[PDB]
């Protein structure tokens, strides 16, 4: 639930989750945490802009030409998640919501993954040339030399992490997503015909498998001696066999040079 | 004297036959395996528990010396290498104790132990010899360290007195061999020594 | 807090190991079981599966490196104590063996310093190397996970048989000629990939002592497999205990004291319960009850009373009733029985029949049944192969006497020595039998031994008095168990486990009495319990609980025996409650004279409640 | 050494140290470690952050070794203790 100054949604009053980005953009609206079990209360103060449903055959159909047309994927919000990761926080966070319903994001996630462009942008995201408007990087232009540089080098892997993390974790619905993740990186891992382009899929499915391997490893030791968030880290490995061994093979080596040493 | 710890006097090194011998491989360990416990004795009490008289010493190292530099006796050049090594490796194991145990020189003193300073002439006389044995004997020191090898032991105190310094060192050196029939103390005082 | 990161550091490693060899695993078999259940998964070649493990091994030297000097470094070190040990005497305290080793801080370190010093030139003799080996488990998780990766890879693109060349019994298998070193612990040796798992044997039996409840928890230790009594009895101890408290049908027992009433009641009662059940479904009992007439009071100590009651039924050698010579005897060393055919009626079939059930019930609830076995009867009650090196627990003194005569026929001579024997393929049976000579193969009277099928002729002496002579007994006396216990609860336990599990400790060890026992009057009470002649310790516990052995663990005591002090009274005398194994002893300030309360409580040999 | 030390790896880094390989009064002491003549001057610029943290902390056990540098480099927590106490030996005297 959130809370909002200007609309006097205050005290008892809060506004969903789904109002406060709509209702309630750019407004003094915080998220609270307390009280668990509320109600939304956005339409008693507000002119509610979310009362009302289209019509869903055109919104998909809109989303496929934006898709297709034009740029807009690379491009992150306003709190520094591509939008990938916005997605898949609103699927974990709708299938727990949603389960006490008492009688579009799925469709709109597993449509995106489809498609090689989204893709790239979301596991390369923290990589330069790629800016997060939020990091306390991409302010390097007032710093001295010495400073600019060891900051050139490392590059942000926290977002590509969290979205990583979400999919195997949190996301504990269908197992769609994830082949459909996969499907896609195989088939433009294994493309012959657009020129410069096995070596860039080489490249993507190497540093998603870094994250897969991170989020592998600390599932595993927290765990004592199959649960799903493994059988499914597992079951990534084994679709990029050749690709995955190698890339074990070097976070296996981190961790155990500290102690060899 | 130097060459000593191996043959036979009284030891488990002695009656390593079928007494002691159960397998050929049981003997394989035994052997292969050279003492120094009597050496160290007498180093120790050469260095350490005999008076600053250092005519004993001189009278010791004249002789290594002389037989160092000997060629019309053949085969003798030879054994004199090999007996000064030994030797030299007794020194730096008493130095090595000696020094591990005092503290540094927190009063300004300016003044070294007595039996370290014995220990220094040693090595100076021998220079090309002992500076090759030093190296070994740090090598050993700070190996464990290299990798995760630990030991952890117990922190303790560091000796500011001489006599102090010959209380420990003793214990662990007038010792008679055998009769036939945490972590980061040990590391940080492995790699002090080194 | 060093020690904590750097072991978690190497269960991380260990985990990402596995997933390497778990991976490979399915190269060989890819377009099988991932191209086709995954609906997107790549397509793999054969350059460049070579390729593949060309390249995991590169990144793997380094460690191999490491942990392998580490575990050379250590097994030479222990190998070099236990050499010292053999030469060295006991008496003088820096022997490893003397009681010392079971100090200033700046004299413990200045010792680990000297030690690496002399070591380093391999002088380090006549003193035991200073090695912590509790700190280096954090190398003990970066070895077993190399293991795995080998112990799988080879895949990837026991029971001694050796008849000939004797050596003498002294120390080829000492566990037959002293029966008696079978201690809950005791080491293997002293009782008698693949080659890297040899090469450090001395490492790996102190790992899995040390390190195995962490290493050894993972999900294919090497420890786990490589362990001996300790872990398989107490998975085994949960096996029944599973089985046990699932039933929800019990039995009950009814017999009296009287010898012959005693047999003819528990044969009477346990056919009955045969009846109404099926060969092929198993006897499982929640819990068999018996209560001896004549005396009320029910509970766990009647139980034991029992076993000890039945067994002594069978172990005496004097006749028993028709509804018919005694049914075992000692060939070998006293204390192990084997079978006695006899005529083979159909009701001695039953006998060694019904005794297989005693021995299933007493492991199913993991009493102690008093009735001990030779190694050999007890392999053919699990089912392992007999072999010719058992046979030296038939007896010590044939197999000994047989052996001379293999090695004695390695001589050119020896044909005409031979000649003098001339030994042909029949044996006299023993008195036991009634003697006669019995044909090994046929027409083998008039067929002269010679030293050439002396490697034939030594194996048709053991199996024909091992196996056929003992056929239908060692054939019944085997559904016994068979029927109370399933088929695959008993495949991991050896013949050696099996007898500590059923018989207990061979001996009431005093020491590891005052371990199980709970409670100056106490020392006067240790005293007088260890100088007590060895003839009547098992009476005392049979006194105290019912049976004249202890359990070889300390778990066997349901519950464990405790001791309590009653108020000072000269005239009374210890009682024990057998149901909770509790004994009650007044507070006596006399040592002497308590000895006397004792005897007579010992004497006495009666159970009430 | 001449390349600033950017790497946060101690795998990469150890990679990089490795695979980068008369009378007698006229002898000279010529270090070359795995290479190049090396003076102190550039070790103690190159480690700077990592001597300060360390003159700092391990002030009291490192940092009183004969010929330490730990203590001629050392600041004023250093230099506040000298001069004081030489200052009251002569105060006494
Ligand atoms: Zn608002
Ligand atoms: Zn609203």
């Amino acid at each position: 639930i959130f809370e909002c100054r200007t609309c006097g949604l205050l005290e008892s009053l809060c506004c969903c989750t789904e109002c406060a980005r709509v209702c309630h953009k750019g407004h003094d609206c915080k998220l609270k945490r307390t009280s668990p079990t509320a109600y939304c209360d956005c339409w008693e103060k507000c002119k509610c802009k979310t009362l009302i449903a289209g019509q869903k055959s055109a919104r998909l159909d809109l989303l496929y030409r934006l898709l297709t047309a034009t740029n807009l994927v690379t491009l992150p919000n306003s709190r520094g998640e591509h939008l990938l990761l916005f997605l898949v926080q609103t699927v974990a966070r709708q299938t727990v919501e949603h389960c006490q319903y008492r009688p579009f994001a799925q469709l709109a996630l597993e449509r995106v993954l489809q498609d090689w462009n989204a893709l790239k942008s979301m596991i390369m995201f923290g990589s330069q040339e790629n800016k997060d408007p939020l990091s306390a990087s991409s302010r390097i232009g007032h710093l001295l030399p010495e400073e600019q540089v060891y900051l050139n080098q490392q590059s942000g892997t926290i977002r590509l992490d969290c979205f990583t993390h979400c999919l195997i974790v949190k996301c504990t619905a269908d197992i769609l997503l994830l082949d459909t993740l996969l499907g896609t990186l195989v088939k433009e891992l294994q493309n012959k015909y657009t020129p410069g382009r096995r070596e860039e899929a080489i490249a993507v499915t190497m540093r998603f498998l870094r994250s897969v391997a991170r989020v592998f490893v600390i599932l595993s030791v927290e765990m004592a001696s199959i649960p799903q968030p493994i059988g499914k880290c597992k079951r990534v490995f084994q679709a990029l066999l050749p690709y995955a061994v190698e890339e074990l093979c070097n976070v296996a080596e981190s961790l155990i040079v500290p102690v060899r040493m | 004297m130097i060459m000593f710890g191996s043959q036979e006097n009284k030891d488990p090194l002695s009656a390593s036959s079928r007494i002691g011998h159960l397998l050929p491989e049981e003997q394989v360990y035994l052997n292969q395996q050279s003492g120094t416990i009597r050496l160290d004795c007498f180093t120790h009490c050469l260095i350490v528990k005999c008076t600053a008289d250092i005519l004993l010493l001189d009278t010791l190292l004249g002789t290594l010396v002389k037989e160092l530099q000997n060629k019309y006796t053949p085969g003798r050049r030879e054994e004199a290498i090999a007996v000064t090594m030994r030797f030299l490796r007794s020194v730096a194991r008493v130095f090595v104790i000696l020094s591990v145990e005092m503290a540094s020189s927190k009063k300004k003193n300016n003044f070294i132990p007595q039996p370290i300073g014995k220990c220094k002439r040693v090595f100076q006389a021998l220079l090309p010899y002992a500076v090759e044995e030093l190296c070994n004997v740090a090598e050993s020191l700070i190996v464990p360290v290299r990798m995760g090898i630990a030991r952890p032991t117990a922190p303790f105190t560091l000796a500011s007195t001489s006599i102090d310094a010959m209380q420990g060192s003793e214990e662990l050196f007038s010792v008679e061999p055998l009769p036939p029939r945490s972590y980061l103390t040990s590391a940080s005082s492995l790699a002090r020594a080194y | 807090s060093y020690l904590t990161s750097a072991s978690s550091l190497a269960r991380a490693y260990s985990i990402v190991i596995r997933q390497i060899s778990d991976l490979m695993g399915l190269i060989p078999k890819y377009n099988h079981l991932v191209y086709s259940q995954i609906p997107a998964a790549v397509k793999l070649t054969y350059q460049d599966a070579v390729n593949l493990q060309n390249y995991v091994e590169e990144k793997l030297i380094p460690t191999w490196n490491w942990m392998v000097s580490i575990m050379d470094s250590t097994e030479a070190q222990l190998r070099y104590g236990s050499a010292l040990a053999s030469a060295g005497d006991p008496g003088h305290p820096n022997h490893p063996l003397h009681a010392s080793q079971n100090m200033s801080a700046r004299g413990d370190f200045l010792n680990y310093a000297l030690s690496l010093m002399r070591s380093h030139n391999d002088e380090h003799s006549d003193v035991l190397p200073v090695l912590d080996v509790c700190s280096l488990k954090h190398v003990a998780y970066v070895f077993q996970a190399l293991i795995y990766w080998i112990k799988a890879m080879n895949q990837q693109t026991g029971c001694i048989p050796p008849n000939p060349f004797e050596v003498p019994l002294a120390e080829a298998i000492p566990l037959a000629d002293q029966p008696h070193l079978l201690q809950p612990n005791a080491r293997k040796e002293d009782l008698f990939h693949d080659m890297l798992l040899g090469r450090w044997r001395l490492s790996l039996e102190l790992f899995g002592r040390v390190f195995m409840e962490d290493v050894g928890a993972e999900p294919g230790s090497i420890l786990t497999e490589l362990g001996g009594f300790e872990v398989k009895e107490s998975k085994f101890r949960r096996e029944m205990e599973k089985l046990r408290n699932q039933q929800s049908r019990d039995l009950s027992l009814e017999v009296d004291r009287d010898r012959d009433l005693l047999i003819q009641q528990t044969m009477r009662q346990l056919n009955n319960h045969f009846g109404r059940r099926c060969a092929t479904t198993p006897m499982a009992v929640h819990r068999v009850k018996v209560t001896f007439k004549d005396e009320p009071g029910e509970g766990s100590g009647v139980a034991r009373s029992f076993y000890t009651a039945i067994a002594q039924a069978f172990l005496s050698n004097e006749k028993l009733p028709n509804l018919n010579a005694p049914l075992f005897y000692q060939p070998g060393k006293r204390g192990f029985y084997t079978p006695r055919p006899g005529k083979n009626t159909e009701a001695r079939l039953n006998c060694f029949r019904n005794i297989g059930r005693i021995l299933g019930l007493c492991l199913l609830q993991n009493e102690l049944c008093p009735i001990t076995l030779n190694r050999h009867v007890i392999k053919v009650l699990l089912g392992r192969k007999v072999n010719w090196h058992d046979f030296a627990f038939f007896d010590p003194v044939m197999y000994e006497s047989l052996r001379q005569l293999i090695l004695a026929s390695q001589s050119s001579d020896a044909d005409a020595v031979f000649s003098a024997m001339d030994l042909a393929f029949a044996i006299d049976l023993c008195k036991e039998e009634g003697g006669g000579q019995v044909e090994l193969i046929p027409n083998g009277v008039n067929i002269p031994v010679t030293p050439q099928n002396v490697y034939e002729y030594v194996r048709k002496y053991a199996e024909h008095r091992m196996l056929v002579v003992a056929e239908q007994p060692l054939h019944a006396m085997r559904k016994g168990l068979l029927d109370v216990l399933p088929k695959n609860s008993l495949e991991d336990l050896t013949a050696e486990d099996f007898r500590l599990l059923v018989n207990g400790c061979g001996e009431v060890n005093v020491q590891m009495l005052i371990s199980f026992t709970s409670f100056q009057f106490k020392r006067w009470f240790w005293s007088i319990v260890e100088k007590m002649s060895m003839t009547e310790r098992q009476d005392l516990v049979y006194f105290w609980t019912s049976s004249p052995s202890l359990p070889a663990s300390e778990e066997g005591f349901q519950p464990m025996p405790s001791i309590t002090i009653r108020p000072p009274d000269d005239q009374h005398l210890p009682t024990a409650n057998t149901c909770i194994s509790r004994l009650y002893v007044p507070l006596y300030s006399s040592k002497q004279i308590l000895k006397q309360k004792l005897l007579l409580a010992i004497k006495t040999k009666n159970f009430g409640f | 050494l001449e390349v600033l030390p950017t790497k946060m790896s101690y795998a990469a880094n150890l990679k990089n140290v490795m695979n980068m390989q008369p009378p007698l009064t006229s002898f000279r002491p010529q270090c070359s470690f795995m290479g190049m003549v090396i003076s102190h001057d550039m070790l103690l610029g190159r480690w700077r952050l990592s001597l300060e943290l360390f003159g700092r902390v391990f002030m009291e056990d490192v940092g009183a070794e004969p010929g330490s540098i730990l203590t001629e480099l050392g600041g004023f927590e250093v230099k506040e203790s000298k001069f004081r106490r030489e200052m009251e030996k002569l105060r006494n005297q």
